[PDB]
RNA sequence: GCCCGUCGCUAGUACCGAUUGAAUGGCUUAGUGAGGCCUCAGGAUCUGCGGAGAAUUUGGACAAACUUGGUCAUUUAGAGGAACUAAAAGUCGUAACAAGGUUUCCGUAGGUGAACCUGCGGAAGGAUCAUU
RNA sequence: ACCCACUCGGCACCUUACGAGAAAUCAAAGUCUUUGGGUUCUGGGGGGAGUAUGGUCGCAAGGCUGAAACUUAAAGGAAUUG
RNA sequence: UAUCUGGUUGAUCCUGCCAGUAGUCAUAUGCUUGUCUCAAAGAUUAAGCCAUGCAUGUCUAAGUAUAAGCAAUACAGUGAAACUGCGAAUGGCUCAUUAAAUCAGUUAUCGUUUAUUUGAUAGUUCCCUACAUGGUAUAACUGUGGUAAUUCUAGAGCUAAUACAUGCUUAAAAUCUCAGAUGUAUUUAUUAGAUUGAUGAUUCAUAAUAACUUUUCGAAUCGCAUGGCCUUGUGCUGGCGAUGGUUCAUUCAAAUUUCUGCCCUAUCAACUUUCGAUGGUAGGAUAGUGGCCUACCAUGGUUUCAACGGGUAACGGGGAAUAAGGGUUCGAUUCCGGAGAGGGAGCCUGAGAAACGGCUACCACAUCCAAGGAAGGCAGCAGGCGCGCAAAUUACCCAAUCCUAAUUCAGGGAGGUAGUGACAAUAAAUAACGAUACAUGUAAUUGGAAUGAGUACAAUGUAAAUACCUUAACGAGGAACAAUUGGAGGGCAAGUCUGGUGCCAGCAGCCGCGGUAAUUCCAGCUCCAAUAGCGUAUAUUAAAGUUGUUGCAGUUAAAAAGCUCGUAGUUGAACUUUGGGCCCGGUUGCAACGGGGCCUUUCCUUUACUUUGAAAAAAUUAGAGUGUUCAAAGCAGGCGUAUUGCUCGAAUAUAUUAGCAUGGAAUAAUAGAAUAGGACG
RNA sequence: AAGAAAAUGUUUU
RNA sequence: CUCUUAAGGUAGCCAAAUGCCUCGUCAUCUAAUUAGUGACGCGCAUGAAUGGAUUAACGAGAUUCCCACUGUCCCUAUCUA
């Protein structure tokens, strides 16, 4: 109505978020960035909610305004800054590195990670095209575009970012049998590997994933991400590995410590 | 001002559309540029998104394409002789996508002689190779001995500001001569 | 604006305003467990309406339904926590089964009776509301509290309160400062 | 016993109603038409054959607003008229309920203080399930 | 033409009602709380009222369509005893 | 949470409504009102009118500082003013319009624009400055003024830039034209983009060619550290950034857009079409598609499967109340979408507005005035008037939530805090226990205890408070620190008690009670019900199988059309692979039940329907866990310690319309070869 | 075979 | 119930070209209306082929209002034969 919306209303903010009903009217409204707005982690979020560092917001501004957070890398003083999935957000003073991706539950999951893997991040193919004086270029899921990519990268495939230089190191292909995170949908959080990719030409094309524990569920193709291959992750996986426990089993491990 | 809205223009059934909504910057209209010939005058349009159009009111000279021989010489524009759309616009020369024109000829003739060098209509052995290809349609060729060529403008000079086109030719150069010769 | 906040009633009064025998027991049930008045029978059977109709919809499934088994099994889990069911009938059609009364039971002013802190179940209503019964670290003066089943054996009363602590009172206080004088000196 | 209508008393509610009644709003015909916008120009005076150019101005399209006529929707005043309803104990008769004292009722038509009466056809919901 | 037997279709009738129904009664008014064969029309307490209004048909009488305000605790069906 | 009861009668069984009964985050009102938690609140009528005050401004190390401002060899800090930049298009409010419109779910952009963010990206420019151009420039400021008055401004004198306007340097390599041309941007034409990238698909991406531009970009910008080499000179190189910049991508978006779904109405049946209605071609316009508009053309387009018209005391949805099932009703209002800012219209700026705490005009209101003129928009926050049955402070604060800006700092009536507040919801004081006298109870026979309602040191809580939590002391005896609101014929719990009145007064939802022995009025006493609440009115839900699809009734209670035809609609006989067998194989405990495959003459059009899957925001609903002291709630929290901390969670189900994908092929429909114009090879 | 006239009754128990 | 001489003005209609009183009363039309129209009606003295009521069309008939229009007027002036 008239121009883009600056607020964002608490009970209209994203689920995963996690925000207490009654603080405020208003929850953080992700800024303009590289991921999305609903499937992003504002930096505010992340440092007061998910890691306690900051009490308020204040405190966050404060954190950030002296350079010790730094997003992919780079220093990322906005504090309603867009880190969203497979960032990496790493901390200088309580030196250590997370990782962003999806816990069991879908909610961006505290994931500390050591320096030597936290170098790099995955990045998940959007597009593949010829820029301007015919130079290929691929669009990952960051909206990070990087220049001559490999010939054999296409659309759904991975690549490994330097995140150093942002140049490909490494690319991984979207074929069956490939280890894929679920980031979207019912299943968002699971970790599976590729049975079949049915195609439906105009329509969206949907994937069917069976998890270690030989569960089988069927997504679309745009929330699946690779990520290596079977129990070989480029990545560190989470502490549930996205094995998605149904409810029952879920009270059983939880009244295991008794 | 103008709207391009379909809220008025009722709807498939003949019903009356009720007003909501009055109306939106994002679906204005503008009045057209209605270009003339002669002493170029180009008004500059701020449109959406901080672009902008060029009114061209006045036009004199255009860039015209043969497209056979691929030369594209800018030339005056002469006048109107043909109008699909609105013979008004023949009437008061006005210049538009569409618009069958007359173009000075003169250009081409020049770039015709320095290239091929064979008396089209009244280094040295580069005619020689480029002599083969120096035939051109009667219907073509006929109109240098007159000094106007027909053309099409391909360009909106209401949008662009530039009456750019490209000369008649083949089906194309028969069709807009039958109707000259009908409606004159 | 902020999050509504959400509240609910807990009680509903019955259809029928002038039934002899609903009267009768529940005045009856308002003495033998010192009520104060009519609402909190009320409250007690909506509570007990809310579990009986959870039951039944988890009874109309098949059974080994993981939602029934689930579901099932959290309400025994709750209601043998609290007291009112019994270990032995945990089929949930035992819950079907259950009574007021069984809820009536594990107040903590019934309990303060049962445990013999208070000569009558209103003389520990009295206890609970003056701040002199304390279920762990910690004086309660809800006559409504449903003990646990964990804190029945932790029923004492209060390091405040002088009556298990170690204060003299205020009326006392009071009293021996008027007798002070009433001695003669 | 019960009961029907006219006619009297009182109160209330709608309805009709001259006023070429009134008001408001939508749509609409024909007119007038501010204003900004585009455009034909125009050229104070600030300038280095050129440029920026205010007032002013042409023609357009968009059109507020007003007048007129129509239509619809909604509301509303009105001399007066004519019904209906209600209301402890009014007048006239006694139409219906019994074969209600002329069986009742329907349709239709006429008459008539009032219920009603009468003609024609019909029904039994009749006072006849019945005359080999 | 008649008599006997059978049959289809019809106007009906007698008995009993398994059944139905408030009952009177009903071979349908049955196969309906064990509620579903298909389908059309109509009703939603009594009045106001088949009135007002608009429409439409009619020469007219009128017909078809058709309210509301307001009013009211009954009106009504079948049967029982007087 | 599948329930009824009173009222037609002398009695009966019905029909049938009236009445009762219960709920309502459902309003209002009466009486009453002690405590804690939570907190709706000028929607309804008047999208009626508004005094006053506030609600939008914003500066870093890093655009412009000579304030004649403060401070201890160009300025160097701080820095009012102003220029520049950005924002003011978010928020907040309201529900007036609006019925295929909005909206919801689902789509599309191979039909477009997109400030910003993020990522990538620019050796090509010149026809006597680059060791850096101009005022074509001025604000602030100084000084001179006009007006009664406005956030009015004139004249005069300076001065800058990331304002405005100009304008070079980067070779090298490199192909075409006959020395020049070749970056990018614009426009046109042409070529490739294959069977040398992408898509289901393109005239796609992209490249190439020839040209074309009232010139687009290609930093004359800023902070901080100074380094290396060195002919140590006005040397050459060189760091981290800020800001700006073309194109692309991304993000925040926007605009159009597919399919299906809206309440009542026929006392609306035809509507649209001259003045665009439906389509075609061309053009114009737009950011772009499109009758969006224009010209010519064609006569189309919608409709009983309800068009069109009318009403709505209609914004849509998420949702709410009530609910055995099926439903009924509500949804101005906490979130999402839309729309509006007194009514219209027009427009500037800007990426984005047809903006209204922007402008212009008309209309209606309406304000100052010295009469010349000038100025307006509370459906933001308070507050006032009015309207009404019907709704609160002209309070405090940016401390939290977030937002904006040049931005850690400023601002924010957004928001939060408190005030008012029996909207609604949670918890639950008004007593408990002994001794005397009599028959577990009894009463004005008495005692020791207990304590909060308040009051208040303090502390905490808070942005500062208030209050809650915690507590020094005080603070019960008819504990007067005294609970009410409705009732006592029936429905319906509770009086054949007393006085009064005497068909009066009055009660009574309904039936009824009152006519001098009133269980019904007015009272006293006593009792009943709910109880910090209770009553009344209205609306609505259940009851209502009195709207009936489930599931009503139609002989006589209301209702079968006088009768038949007949289009739409609804519905419509049976029949086409059935049945043997051999296997493999999952679930329950060899049996049962499910599934898949082979033969058996067989092998693996169009629909409806049904399965399954993804989908249908959050909040709300069900629901798991979790001692907010319990509870409503909330999403918390838990673990042993003298740590330089370990850890579980914020699940799960649901919307069965429409769309998408998928298994089945019973049921129901549809189509085949008949003048063979048939099938197969 | 058939057999003239006959109107009315206040309100609440 | 009567009596004057039979009946006793029904349906309609009206201060009507029929109403004295009368410029009736009420409404409306106007600034103002003995006018007009609509009502009312114990109507001096309305009323049924001495026809009553109403009526589309028609009228050099009588009447009121409105729009247009104008020297009818305000207020006269000028020209031609
Ligand atoms: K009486
Ligand atoms: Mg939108
Ligand atoms: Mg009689
Ligand atoms: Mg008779
Ligand atoms: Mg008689
Ligand atoms: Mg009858
Ligand atoms: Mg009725
Ligand atoms: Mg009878
Ligand atoms: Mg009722
Ligand atoms: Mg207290
Ligand atoms: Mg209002
Ligand atoms: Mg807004
Ligand atoms: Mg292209
Ligand atoms: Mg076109
Ligand atoms: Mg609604
Ligand atoms: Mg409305
Ligand atoms: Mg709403
Ligand atoms: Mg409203
Ligand atoms: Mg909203
Ligand atoms: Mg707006
Ligand atoms: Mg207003
Ligand atoms: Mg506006
Ligand atoms: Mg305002
Ligand atoms: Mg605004
Ligand atoms: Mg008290
Ligand atoms: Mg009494
Ligand atoms: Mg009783
Ligand atoms: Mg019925
Ligand atoms: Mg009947
Ligand atoms: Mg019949
Ligand atoms: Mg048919
Ligand atoms: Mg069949
Ligand atoms: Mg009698
Ligand atoms: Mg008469
Ligand atoms: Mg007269
Ligand atoms: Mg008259
Ligand atoms: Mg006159
Ligand atoms: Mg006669
Ligand atoms: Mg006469
Ligand atoms: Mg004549």
């Amino acid at each position: 109505a008239r121009g883009p919306k600056k607020h964002l209303k608490r009970l209209a903010a994203p689920h995963h978020w996690l925000l207490d009903k009654l603080s405020g009217c208003y929850a953080p409204r992700p800024s303009a960035g590289p991921h999305k707005l609903r499937e992003s982690l504002p930096l505010i979020v992340f440092l007061r909610n998910r890691l306690k560092y900051a009490l308020n917001g204040r405190e966050v501004k404060a954190i950030l305004m002296q350079r010790h957070v730094k997003v992919d890398g780079k220093v990322r003083t906005d504090t309603t800054y867009p880190a969203g999935f497979m960032d990496v957000i790493t901390l200088d003073a309580t030196n250590e590195n997370f990782r962003l991706v999806y816990d069991v539950k879908g909610r961006f999951a505290v994931h500390r990670i050591t320096d030597e893997e936290a170098s790099y991040k995955l990045g998940k193919v959007k597009k593949v095209q010829l820029g301007k004086k015919g130079v290929p270029y691929v669009v990952t899921h960051d909206g990070r575009t990087i220049r001559y990519p490999d010939p054999n990268i296409k659309v759904n495939d991975t690549v490994k970012i330097d995140l150093a230089s942002g140049k490909i190191t490494d690319f991984i292909k979207f074929d069956a049998g490939k280890l894929v995170y679920v980031t979207g949908g019912r299943n968002l959080g699971r970790i599976g590997t590729i049975v079949h990719k049915e195609r439906h030409d105009g329509g969206f094309d949907l994937v069917h994933i069976k998890d270690s524990l030989d569960n089988t569920f069927v997504t679309r193709l745009n929330n699946v991400f690779v990520i290596g291959e079977q129990g070989k992750p480029y990545i560190s996986l989470p502490k549930g590995k996205g094995i998605k426990l149904s409810i029952a089993e879920e009270r059983d491990r939880r009244r295991a410590q008794q | 001002g103008i709207s391009r809205d379909s809220r008025h223009k009722r709807s498939a059934t003949g019903a009356k559309r009720a007003q909501f909504r009055k109306k939106r910057k994002f679906e204005l209209g503008r009045q057209p540029a209605n270009t003339k010939i002669g002493a170029k005058r180009i008004h500059s349009v701020r449109t959406r998104g901080g672009n902008k159009k060029y009114r061209a009111l006045r036009i004199e000279t255009g860039n015209f394409s043969w497209a056979s021989e691929g030369i594209s010489k800018k030339t005056r524009i002469a006048g109107v002789v043909y109008h699909p759309s609105n013979n008004e616009l023949v009437r008061t020369n006005t210049l538009t996508k569409a618009a069958i024109v007359q173009i000075d000829a003169t250009p081409f003739r020049q770039w015709f002689e320095a290239h091929y060098g064979q008396t089209l209509g009244k280094a040295e052995r580069k005619w020689a190779a480029r002599a083969a290809s120096a035939k051109i349609e009667s219907s073509v060729e006929s109109q240098f001995s007159a000094g106007r060529l027909y053309a099409c403008i391909s360009s909106r000079p209401g949008q662009s500001g530039r009456c750019d086109g490209y000369i008649l030719e083949g089906e194309e150069l028969a069709f807009y001569l039958r109707r000259l010769t009908a409606k004159k | 604006p902020r999050a509504p906040r959400t509240y609910s009633k807990t009680y509903s009064t019955p259809k029928r305003p002038y039934e002899s025998s609903r009267l009768d027991a529940e005045l009856k049930l308002a003495g033998e467990f010192g009520l104060k008045n009519k609402k909190e029978i009320y409250r007690i059977s909506f509570q007990l309406s809310k579990i009986r109709r959870a039951a039944r919809d988890l009874l109309t499934r098949d059974e080994k339904d993981p939602k029934r088994l689930f579901e099932g099994n959290a309400l025994i889990r709750r209601l043998v926590r609290v007291g009112v069911l019994s270990e032995d009938k945990k089929k949930l059609d035992y819950v079907l089964a259950l009574k007021v009364e069984d809820f009536l039971e594990r107040r903590l002013q019934t309990q303060v009776y049962k445990l013999g802190l208070a000569k009558s179940v209103h003389h520990a209503r009295v206890l609970i509301t003056q701040r002199h019964i304390a279920v762990g670290k910690q004086i309660v003066n809800i006559p409504s509290f449903m003990v646990r089943l964990d804190s029945e054996k932790h029923i004492d009363f209060a390091p405040t309160s002088p009556f298990g602590g170690a204060r003299p009172g205020r009326v006392a206080r009071r009293n021996a400062a008027r007798k002070a004088e009433a001695s003669g000196e």
